[PDB]
């Protein structure tokens, strides 16, 4: 047939070691890794329709009044937000009589790899974003916090990270870590050189890598969930939901075709023809979350944070920005990138012209500063639609 | 209900298309001269 | 009347209530019936192949 084809298994290079004394399985492949998402969120039923979630909103309330003062009216009020689930598949081909041979177990084996890299696709999607059907709604590294670790943890994390979450009157259950956090708990110690997260003679294993809970909040571990300089978060991971309307649903056919091609510039093939053998793989996650900036993210060492400002259809008035919660001065829709700078860095604290830097033209900027950045758009009297988001680490 | 006379015509039409199959059994079970048994070597 | 959403009182037209008090599904009271063939039901029957 297509013999050797980089799209089909057709005894290939792999096989040229088969059916003789080959050493069992090999003692050096690493397990398959977990899904990390599916552990910490709460799973929520999800039909094919998606769902709706309803949420209260209604500032209803009361008035105190003297004897005879005719009382006071008011209204509730309720809102709605919906949720549709989004497919992820795959397709993998062999020789039928590759199936009948299934040389290495291979034809049983891809099926494991496949589901790996599924539950991979969806960690991915809901810590990094890297490649989000359109349908899920926030992920983790969207937020608009982070924190540094790295002289120790227990400042890091029970200190100055905590106090950036309740501030912002949100709170701390949960903690999500790397395994390559491990040598700066490790390395957290006290004045002395004592380890924090360690006791005396130092046989065990240092705490929260036994999944030990650090200052009441339980630790979850992963050896994959750091990308890029993020290496775990912290937040109230009761605001993640996610769901699955059905299983990893294998399905197999001798007798289609298939294009091997795009569909742009077709190249088909048929199964019956070239006597190929195909596996179908799909799945029907979706996902939630209620509030990206729950969440702080941890890095290994100090962080800018750099952030999209979008000003599409701003038309009359003036935008404020805030950097950590001390508010500009007002700046124009129309303002130029260095007059966006020098406002930022006339914030009454820490900020400085050589470390702040500002990039892209009139209400399309990009600003990288080192802080949680925020901005209230209210003062602009035409064109409603504006926004803010991260958009990397600076 | 069914109209009789139309069963009537139905089923002799029914029956006497049947017949046919029934001529390619007897040709075996008394000899007729069946076209598949002529021996073809055998000058015309 | 009032509103379409009025600021002091509650009411079934209030965006508030959608997705709730929705119509209900009917059977269709007019399903005009299938048309079927008349040559069929006058013409002789004969057997194919």
């Amino acid at each position: 047939s297509a013999d050797h084809s980089q799209i089909a298994q057709t005894k290939d290079t792999m096989f040229t070691g088969y059916l003789d004394p080959v050493q069992a399985k090999d003692y050096f492949a690493e397990a398959e890794k977990t899904s990390i998402v599916q552990r910490v969120a709460q799973k929520i039923p999800m039909g094919a329709t998606g769902i709706v979630i309803p949420h209260w909103t209604g500032d209803v309330s009361a008035q105190w009044i003297g004897e005879g003062d005719m009382k006071p009216i008011t209204k509730g009020n309720m809102t709605k937000r919906d949720v549709h689930p989004a497919k992820i598949a795959t397709i993998f081909v062999a020789s039928a009589e590759t199936v009948r041979a299934n040389p290495a177990n291979y034809l049983g084996t891809m099926r494991t790899k496949v589901a790996t890299a599924i539950a991979m696709a969806f960690d991915n999607a809901a810590l990094h974003g890297t490649n989000a059907p359109s349908a899920f709604q926030g992920y983790l590294d969207q937020s608009n916090k982070t924190q540094s670790i790295s002289p120790n943890a227990y400042q890091g994390l029970g200190v100055s990270g905590l106090t950036k979450l309740v501030t912002d009157g949100k709170k701390w259950t949960h903690t999500l870590l790397d395994d390559t956090v491990e040598p700066v708990l490790n390395g957290s110690v006290d004045a002395n050189g004592r380890p924090l997260f360690v006791e005396s003679t130092y046989e065990s294993l240092t705490t929260p890598f036994r999944e030990g809970r650090i200052l009441g909040r339980p630790t979850i571990l992963s050896d994959h969930v750091a990308e890029g300089d993020v290496v775990g978060y912290a937040g109230d991971f009761s605001q993640i939901i996610w769901g699955q309307v059905g299983g990893l649903s294998f399905d197999v056919t001798d007798q289609a075709t298939l294009n091997l091609g795009s569909q742009e510039s077709p190249n088909f093939v048929s199964l019956w023809q070239h006597n190929l053998v195909a596996v179908r793989v799909e799945a029907e996650y979706g996902l939630l979350i209620n509030d990206v900036n729950a969440f702080v993210k941890l890095t290994f060492d100090p962080v800018l944070t750099t952030y999209a400002l979008d000003l599409d259809g701003a038309s009359a008035g003036n935008f404020t920005l805030s950097l950590d919660g001390k508010t500009s001065a007002n700046i124009a829709y129309n303002a130029s990138t260095a007059t966006v700078k020098s406002a930022i860095v006339a914030i009454d604290d820490g900020v400085s012209a050589d470390d702040v830097t500002v990039t892209g033209s009139a209400g399309d900027y990009t600003i990288t500063v080192p802080g949680t950045l925020t901005a209230d758009f209210s003062g602009l009297t035409d064109g409603e639609g504006a926004s803010i988001s991260v958009v990397s680490v600076g | 209900s069914i109209d009789p006379e139309k069963l009537r015509d139905q089923l002799l039409d029914a029956f006497e298309n049947k017949q046919n199959e029934l001529k390619s059994s007897k040709a075996y079970y008394d000899a007729e001269r069946r076209p598949d048994a002529i021996g073809l070597a055998v000058p015309l | 009347g009032f509103s379409a959403d009025h600021s002091q009182i509650a009411q079934t037209k209030d965006t508030m209530f959608t997705g709730y008090l929705d119509p209900v599904q009917a059977k269709d009271y007019f399903a005009e019936a299938e048309k079927t063939s008349i040559v069929q039901r006058v013409a002789q029957k004969i057997p194919m192949g």
